[PDB]
């Protein structure tokens, strides 16, 4: 009811659902084309080979979501 | 940086002739046999890279270098020289025109050229110094060893010359691992074909 069980609440809420929050942001960001590491990124660019990105889980979530 | 005393010592040891009082093969012919050696070892490895930047007018139309052995690049004004000639063409694409150890341009025309090429600086005098890897010092004896050996001296000459042929190889192989890890990158992956 004022800030300091306000902001120690939200901190609680926070700190407990930031590993489900980072899953979901990777999640999408794996949806959104960006599915390699940096490392792989960087192995793969220091041999001039151009990283290609099979995003085959995309069309999948389009067939579900156009059902 | 290798004396040519200590080459000139190994080769007399080698030979058995290591008197200072008879010297039968003299010092002249062991200062030519090694310019030969230098000529063959500077061709074959590409040791010495040259550059040279001059001009070209109606004036004086030829670029006069010193002992050549190839050209690997030439460049005109900083337009690539492509086809390499000796015959004089009239007109056409422009060429490097050579006529041995004299540089000019074929179609001419007037500019300056920058050409990169290989040199010798040979040696004239026992107490000169060969300015040389110290790891050429047994390709230089091996080589020069194996010009002598087939002065007849010998019935059995051509057996010990084909000895020294394998020892010469295999100084060969020092010398490539020397050059190996000067002048070449440090890379332990190729890459991968871009088209």
């Amino acid at each position: 009811m004022d800030f300091t069980t306000l902001q120690n609440d939200f901190t609680n809420d926070y700190q407990k659902a930031l590993i489900a929050n980072n899953e979901f942001l990777e999640a999408k960001k794996y949806y959104n084309g960006n599915q390699l590491p940096q490392d792989v990124l960087n192995i793969i660019l220091e041999r001039g080979q151009t990283p290609i990105i099979e995003n085959m889980f995309k069309v999948i979530v389009n067939k579900i979501l156009g059902y | 940086m290798i004396e040519v005393s200590e080459v000139i010592a190994k080769v007399r040891e080698r030979l058995n002739d290591n008197e200072v009082g008879n010297y039968e093969i003299l010092d002249s012919v062991l200062v030519e046999n090694i310019n030969q050696a230098l000529l063959k070892i500077c061709l074959e490895f590409r040791l010495k890279k040259a550059i040279t930047r001059s001009l070209i007018t109606e004036e004086e139309r030829f670029l006069t270098l010193n002992n050549l052995l190839g050209i690997e690049s030439v460049k005109l004004d900083k337009k690539e020289i492509e086809s390499r000639n000796t015959i004089e063409k009239d007109t056409g694409e422009l060429e490097l025109l050579i006529l041995s150890d004299r540089i000019s341009v074929t179609p001419f025309k007037i500019g300056e050229l920058e050409v990169v090429y290989y040199t010798y600086e040979e040696i004239r005098n026992i107490l000169e110094t060969i300015k040389l890897p110290k790891i050429c010092l047994d390709v230089l004896v091996y080589s020069v060893l194996c010009n002598l050996l087939e002065i007849p001296n010998n019935e059995t000459n051509f057996s010990v010359l084909a000895n020294y042929k394998q020892l010469l190889k295999l100084a060969k192989d020092n010398l490539t691992n020397y050059l190996s890890l000067m002048y070449s990158k440090n890379i332990h992956f190729s890459k991968v074909v871009r088209v």
